[PDB]
């Protein structure tokens, strides 16, 4: 059997725009707001992190479509750095960045879910924890089953988050229908208010972890980002706005969740629907993510990077079984570890530094490889302005905030050990082999999955 | 490298296979259900915010 490209330019915007969006805009203002000071420049870093968004995606669209490859920023630097620097991002893309990025955001759905039945007080943390895993499993579940109901499911979720971010930017017009200072300028100051926006944006790369699944890729990748990306960067300066409508500098510097005290101050009959707006839209980002990691596992795994039961789809249902049971294993032996959000944030620059990493890759296969065909290009500049941004963006942090980078640096370095062992060394001992063949075939047995034929 | 998708044709349509996935795919949505009635029985089980 085949993976059938499912994914039509509708389903291929809901991954993305429905992914962008999930909790970033409802909770962060208020850390762009302390390090912009004042509500004139958190306008502008809102529209500036936008604009080197559509810069870095677009960068995205012509590397997805010189490869067309499914891998994403993996695949993407596996044809150019070779097998064991896509190792080392794939076992921290394994490992840590996604199913704690799975974790948390599970975590943020079911939070904000139970918020009034709460208003006043901490969600209580076994009902938080269950309600995140639930969540993880019934996805996994509808993951499954069949790639038209995940992205038909991506639909209504995607929706779900524009509805409320509509409803946001109607109670805004609405107040200003019904009726600069204090900048902190400093020029060491104002790149990490730009870095702020970068867990906001953050997302856009996900649609090449699916390029494969599209109807049509090399029309359908580049008009989804192009379609997706500046709508999302509208949504925002225009949210931002409606916020300054209603809420105080001081309020908002203060407050723990701006979209629902903004909810509060409109909506006082009904004022946990945005409670539940900021809920589902993180399910629909849980969904996306989800989806979306299954297909880095996989491919992983036909490149000969990881075993080979992750390779294998279900015949009858033509889902990658393994790699879904697997990722959500995975992310849910990750809820009980403590200091989650330490975690994230020190890995947080190593997204950004791939995504550099994958651009300069671009730009040397256009001097190496000239050969390859290229159904769309950027002018140069674009890149060489974009890695610039990245590679100034992720010196910031060991300016501001060096002193975590051993605990995350340890787990890259602890990379090189697993490849040796597990790709490099190719399994001497029969005995082993004879483990990981039995292994495999009880999960063969049990799961019915076979292999991918081309 | 793992099975043959013509030789696992010979094992996964075995009545003891096919009994042990509708057993576990029972079992599956059922401990879903029992986290769901969990969580239910912590949000009745625990003491609401005192309003303002
Ligand atoms: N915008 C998102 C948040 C977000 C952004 C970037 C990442 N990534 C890693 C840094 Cl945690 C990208 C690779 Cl998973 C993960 C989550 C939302 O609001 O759901």
């Amino acid at each position: 059997v085949t993976l059938q490209r499912n994914i039509t330019l509708l389903n291929g915007v809901a991954i993305i725009v429905g992914t962008i969006i999930g909790s970033g805009i409802f909770v962060t203002p208020t850390g762009v707001l302390k390090e912009a000071g004042s509500p004139g420049l958190a306008l502008v870093v809102w529209a500036a992190c936008g604009v080197f968004s559509i810069v870095g995606a677009l960068c995205y669209a012509e590397l997805g479509t010189t490869i067309s490859k499914s891998g994403g920023d993996y695949a993407y630097m596996l044809e150019v750095y070779g097998s064991l620097p896509a190792f080392l991002k794939l076992w921290i893309e394994l490992l840590i960045i996604r199913p704690s990025s799975q974790y948390i955001v599970a975590l943020v759905f079911a939070t904000y879910l139970l918020k009034p039945l709460f208003p006043t007080c901490p969600v209580p943390e076994e009902a938080a924890k269950l309600v995140a895993c639930l969540c993880v499993l019934l996805l996994t579940a509808v993951n499954c089953y069949s790639v038209k109901a995940a992205t038909r499911v991506q639909d209504a979720f995607a929706a779900a988050k524009l509805l409320a971010l509509a409803l946001i930017i109607l109670l805004g017009f609405v107040q200003i229908g019904k009726g600069f200072e204090g900048t902190k300028l400093d020029v060491g100051n104002i790149v990490l208010a730009l870095y702020s926006g970068l867990f906001a944006y953050g997302g856009w790369n996900y649609l090449n972890f699916v390029t494969e699944e599209m109807i049509n890729p090399y029309r359908n990748l580049p008009l989804a980002i192009i379609i997706s990306l500046p709508i999302v960067t509208l949504v925002y300066v225009l949210t931002n706005l409606a916020y300054f409508t209603t809420l105080s500098t001081e309020q908002m510097l203060s407050s723990e969740a701006v979209a629902v005290d903004f909810g509060n101050y409109h909506l006082g009959v009904m004022s946990w629907i945005i409670p539940v707006f900021v809920g589902l839209s993180c399910f629909g980002s849980v969904n996306g993510s989800l989806f979306t990691s299954s297909r880095l596992f996989f491919v992983g795994s036909r490149e000969g990077h990881l075993p080979s039961i992750l390779s294998m789809i279900h015949p009858q249902l033509l889902t990658p079984v393994p790699s879904l049971v697997f990722t959500c294993v995975m992310t849910l032996l990750y809820a009980f570890s403590k200091d989650i959000f330490s975690v994230i944030n020190f890995f947080s620059f190593f997204n950004w530094l791939c995504v550099a990493l994958a651009i300069i890759g671009m730009i040397w296969l256009r001097h190496r490889k000239p050969e390859l065909e290229r159904p769309i290009k950027v002018n140069l500049a674009l890149p060489v302005f974009f890695i610039l941004a990245c590679l100034f963006l992720i010196a910031v942090s060991f300016w501001k905030t060096p002193v975590e980078c051993g605990i995350g640096f340890t787990i890259i370095l602890s990379g090189l050990p697993v490849y040796f062992f597990g790709v490099w060394w190719k399994n001497k001992p029969k005995w082993l082999l004879q483990g990981i063949f039995s292994t495999t075939v009880l999960c063969q047995k049990l799961m019915q999955v076979v292999p991918q034929e081309t | 490298t793992g099975l043959s998708k013509e030789e696992l044709l010979k094992v996964a349509g075995s009545p003891g296979w096919v009994r042990t996935r509708w057993a576990l795919l029972l079992l599956f949505w059922l401990g879903w259900l029992g986290m769901l009635a969990g969580a239910v029985v912590i949000i009745v089980r625990a003491p609401r915010c005192r309003e303002l």
